[PDB]
């Protein structure tokens, strides 16, 4: 059976990815048990369940792409547990989540990200970027911005022991975390044999 | 001939010291008591008993020294016997690396240590079944009643070629080939998803392992299929027979180092260990 930390800020939606699949919580996906287990914000409740376990698999952050300002805090909060001495092997389920809504408040033009984030300005959307039908692409280019804000971080500690697999989140959620727990296992084995 | 049996001679001990070198490594180190490393162990053990026992029984077959034909049988079904253990355990590891990387989830579910158990004493079940199919009674069988102990006199062409090198050899390297190939796909996806040089390096790797099988394996067995099929032919010249018995041998040599000098938990156990024994010397 395979251990799961759940964590993220209030507000971010970690309770309706959890509400969709049904604190702890085990699904299953292809025949293979989860135990995911929700501990998280950074305001309590995450130092005491985080230094009890140890052999989580993964752990699955949330962030709520539209709440601008508290994107920084998400930002804080996923460095912390980035260089973290007890997750430090650990790699990180990153789900980017409220995606509709943050589509709402782009195309809206009330609030504009180069306020909280001055270098979006000079920041153009990567050519591997993949959007969907019907996307502006101007939703597109914040939409990544966020996504690479966090990946940034995921680089700077450069090890490669561990990795963080991104998603945009508006279906079908269990799925995705199944595909990258067996990456990230199967990644192992592949390492384990020097193929990486 | 004198070369044949000192190169033969010169690789029993190379098998012996590399195989009880990656078997003592597993016992000293601790990281290195999981249940994958069984299968690396049953390999080991049985390139051991190649060294020790199989290529000295292969030696004397050699020699076409005097001997009853059912005692010469059975020295012939020992060798047979002890390589198919190499070669089975060897498909052994393939088979685990494939639930591995195909089923990752469920791999510690399925592949416990109990049945990894299981799994190495079917490898060596099915190496006696087939290694001593011949004193059953499908064999070719000085003072009266004895004859020249040699191979090709007392096991069939037939059952080296239908049976043997089929099960024993063929399947199994086609299971290999595949298996790997199918691995190295699974290493390539997750290459492309993180510079196509470690793709390259990738796929040598394990072109290696299944390269290096085919390279010792195939010269015999193919020479086999050449007498059997080619009665007419004059038989390939035993310079030949020495060279492709000797390469078949060789396996048990590179055995231990593709697979356990391959990892690098192997690597610096093998580095502690002979650091030590020269620290041990020189007080
Ligand atoms: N449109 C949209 N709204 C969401 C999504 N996730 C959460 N919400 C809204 O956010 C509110 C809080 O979500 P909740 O899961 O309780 O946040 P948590 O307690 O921090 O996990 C709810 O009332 C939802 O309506 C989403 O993916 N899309
Ligand atoms: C399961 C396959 N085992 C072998 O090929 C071994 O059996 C012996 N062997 C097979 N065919 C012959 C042959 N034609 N002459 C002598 N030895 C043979 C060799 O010692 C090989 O190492
Ligand atoms: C979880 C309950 C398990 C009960 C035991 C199951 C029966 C098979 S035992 C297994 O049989 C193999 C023969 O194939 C031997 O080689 C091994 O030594 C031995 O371990
Ligand atoms: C596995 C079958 C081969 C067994 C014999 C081992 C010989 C390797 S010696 C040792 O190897 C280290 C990595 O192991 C290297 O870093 C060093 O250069 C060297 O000092």
């Amino acid at each position: 059976t395979h251990r799961l930390l759940l964590l993220g800020a209030d507000n971010s939606g970690k309770s309706t990815i959890v509400k969709q699949m049904r604190f702890e919580t085990k699904f299953q996906v292809d025949k293979v048990n989860f135990h995911m287990f929700d501990v998280g914000g950074q305001r309590d409740e995450r130092r005491k369940w985080i230094q009890c376990f140890n052999d989580v698999t993964a752990i699955i952050f949330v962030v709520d792409s539209s709440d601008y300002n508290r994107l920084q805090e998400a930002l804080n909060d996923f460095k912390s547990i980035w260089n973290n001495r007890w997750l430090r092997t650990i790699s990180v389920i990153l789900f980017l989540n409220k995606q509709d809504l943050l589509a709402e408040k782009v195309l809206a033009g009330k609030s504009k990200i180069e306020d909280y984030f001055p270098e979006f300005a000079r920041y153009t959307t990567p050519e591997d970027a993949t959007p969907e039908p019907g996307e502006d692409p101007r939703v597109t280019r914040a939409k990544y911005f966020i996504r690479d804000e966090f990946l940034r971080i995921s680089t700077a500690s450069g090890d490669g022991r561990h990795y963080c697999y991104p998603h945009f989140t508006c279906t079908e959620n269990a799925r995705r975390i199944f595909n990258d727990c067996r990456d990230i296992i199967q990644r192992m084995h592949l390492r384990q044999y020097e193929l990486l | 001939s004198s070369v044949y049996i000192t190169v033969e001679l010169a690789i029993a001990v190379l098998a012996i010291l590399g195989n009880v070198l990656v078997c003592w490594a597993v016992w000293l180190n601790s990281n290195l008591q999981n249940v994958t490393n069984y299968f690396v162990v049953s390999l080991a053990a049985a390139d051991i008993a190649v060294g020790v026992l199989a290529i000295p029984f292969a030696i004397t077959i050699s020699t076409g020294f005097c001997a009853a034909c059912h005692g010469c049988l059975f020295i012939a079904c020992f060798v047979l016997v002890l390589t198919q253990s190499s070669i089975f355990s060897l498909l052994a590891i393939a088979i685990d690396r494939y639930i591995a990387i195909r089923i990752p989830l469920r791999y510690n579910g399925l592949v416990t240590g109990t049945r990894a158990k299981g799994i190495i004493a079917i490898c060596w079940v099915l190496s006696f079944a087939i290694g001593l199919t011949p004193m059953l009674g499908w064999n070719n069988c000085c003072g009266e009643g004895q004859v020249a102990c040699l191979f090709e006199d007392v096991v069939p062409m037939n059952y080296m070629v239908y049976f043997n090198f089929f099960a024993c050899v063929l399947v199994p390297l086609l299971l290999m080939l595949g298996v790997y190939l199918r691995i190295f796909l699974a290493a390539r996806r997750q290459l492309k998803q993180m510079t196509l040089q470690k793709e390259v390096h990738a796929a040598k790797s394990l072109a290696i392992i299944v390269g290096l099988f085919a390279l010792c394996w195939l010269p015999l067995h193919i020479i086999n299929c050449f007498t059997f099929f080619c009665p007419d032919c004059s038989h390939a010249p035993l310079w030949l027979m020495y060279l492709a018995i000797v390469l078949s041998h060789t396996n048990s040599v590179v055995n231990p180092f593709i697979y356990a000098y391959r990892i690098r938990e192997f690597r610096q156990t093998f580095r502690k260990i002979i650091r030590s024994h020269v620290l041990e010397n020189l007080y």
